């Protein structure tokens, strides 16, 4: 089967900039190449067919070129809504095969997270488990540290983080840090603190509550 | 409009078979072929096969032994079936239609069906409020959310106020707990002055367990 | 990078 090699693996550009994606084939495939965009939680969307031919409903800023083995998908002025992965597909040789994709990240100005902390609901406490949630909302860039402390003891290994993909409108990330304790352990302690470190903060920001008030 | 709607996501036991139904509209199965493509961590996008207008089928070489595609033209349905699944068959499965009847440029896609191959059991989530307070209200903006905890398998869909509320919503990617069950949170920021007048409900749906929960989230 | 089933996005 034809091997399609996409490079580079990740692209990172600022809005308004031109950007190009490379798709290389293991043997010549004329112009039998199609390109797709995949957004967060989406199905692939067909961008270009046969190397350079346009698709109805696709913005004009998308184009493609190339023939033989070397192919290029281009976006002449990147917008935040372009945050996605991009795939090539060849169909000169059965069976049709896809490349492994290139990721497109957008740069933007530094944005400090807004930090919120949520104690466990009394509902959850009835099940014998306590989740304490810390939210870091709408920040850039992606690197952040969350430090948990219970009664000034460093918490380690009992929390999990999830991070959103880049927002398609404002290019920020959001992060959730969830600290999980048995109801028994939770009731044996008073001060629950989430400490947040980020490039956009001059000092770490701490949000906390006392179990009760 | 041209559309392809797939059957819901779910669990299949290892060495068992997978069945997906693709239902189309805006065109006739007698005029177009329907293709099947999957997407997995290990192998990315793979074309699996196709059923053509007149009923002929082609299967990608490593799948001929365990893949069957059938359809009912009148009912506009295409039926995908794959035998003896193993773990690495865990993937998103899609049906798709080309631009022209004979071609492979996929302009129309189904919404995808997440198939988890696992010996485990389906388990619905519990939904817990992430209540707004003063420790979640700064500069007139309040954060609130829902903790969707202890379900299997993926996916779970979350929406706010029956779809009416989307602005400022963040639904976090699920994370696998040590229990082997998933957990996630979905949050939203709103004007804190609206907490007294507006109701906030996260609508949670875990199709693999047919678990639908609407959780009202109030300031505590 | 690897495709992520949770987000349908490439994870690196
Ligand atoms: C699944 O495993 C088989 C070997 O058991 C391998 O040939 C195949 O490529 C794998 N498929 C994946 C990783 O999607």
């Amino acid at each position: 089967d034809i091997l399609l090699t996409q490079s580079p693996v990740i692209l990172s550009v600022s809005p308004g900039e031109r950007v190009s994606f490379s798709c290389r084939a293991s043997q010549s495939i004329g112009t039998n190449i199609h390109w797709y965009q995949q957004r967060t939680n989406g199905s692939p969307r067909l961008l270009i067919k046969y190397a350079s031919e346009s698709i109805s409903g696709i913005p004009s800023r998308f184009s493609g070129s190339g023939s033989g083995t070397d192919f290029t998908l281009s976006i002449n002025s990147v917008e935040s809504e372009d945050i996605a992965d991009y795939y090539c597909q060849q169909n000169n040789n059965w069976p049709t095969t896809f490349g492994a994709g290139t990721k497109l990240e957008l740069k933007r100005t530094v944005a400090a997270p807004s930090v919120f902390i949520f104690p466990p609901s009394d509902e959850q406490l009835k099940s014998g488990t306590a989740s304490v949630v810390c939210l870091l909302n709408n920040f850039y860039p992606r690197e952040a540290k969350v430090q948990w402390k219970v009664d000034n003891a460093l918490q380690s290994g009992n929390s999990q983080e999830s991070v959103t993909e880049q927002d398609s409108k404002d290019s920020t990330y959001s992060l959730s840090s969830t600290l999980t304790l048995s109801k028994a352990d939770y009731e044996k302690h008073k001060v629950y603190a989430c400490e947040v470190t980020h490039q956009g903060l001059s000092s770490p920001v701490t949000k906390s509550f006392n179990r009760g008030a | 409009q041209v559309q392809l709607k797939q059957s819901g996501p779910g669990l299949v036991q290892p060495s068992q078979s997978l069945s997906i139904t693709c239902t189309v509209s805006g065109f006739s199965l007698t005029n177009y072929g329907v293709h099947w493509v999957r997407q997995s961590p290990g192998k990315g996008l793979e074309w699996l096969g196709v059923i053509w207008s007149g009923g002929n089928t082609d299967y990608n070489t490593p799948f001929t032994s365990r893949l069957s595609i059938n359809k009912d033209n009148s009912k506009s349905q295409v039926f995908f079936k794959m035998n003896s699944l193993q773990s690495n068959d865990t993937a998103i499965y899609y049906c798709a239609r080309a631009l022209t009847y004979y071609d492979y440029e996929f302009a129309y896609w189904g919404q995808g069906t997440l198939v988890t191959v696992s010996a485990a059991s389906t388990k619905g989530p519990s939904v817990f409020p992430l209540a707004p307070s003063s420790k979640s209200t700064s500069g007139g903006t309040a954060a609130l959310g829902c903790l969707v905890k202890d379900y299997f398998p993926e996916p779970v869909t979350v929406s706010w106020n029956s779809g009416a509320l989307t602005s400022g919503v963040h639904t976090f990617p699920a994370v696998l707990q040590s229990s082997g069950l998933y957990s996630l949170s979905s949050v939203v920021t709103v004007p804190s002055s609206s907490l007294g007048t507006q109701t906030y409900i996260c609508n949670v749906n875990h199709k693999p367990s047919n678990t639908k929960v609407d959780k009202r989230v109030e300031p505590k | 990078c690897q495709f992520d089933l949770s987000t349908r996005r490439q994870k690196c």
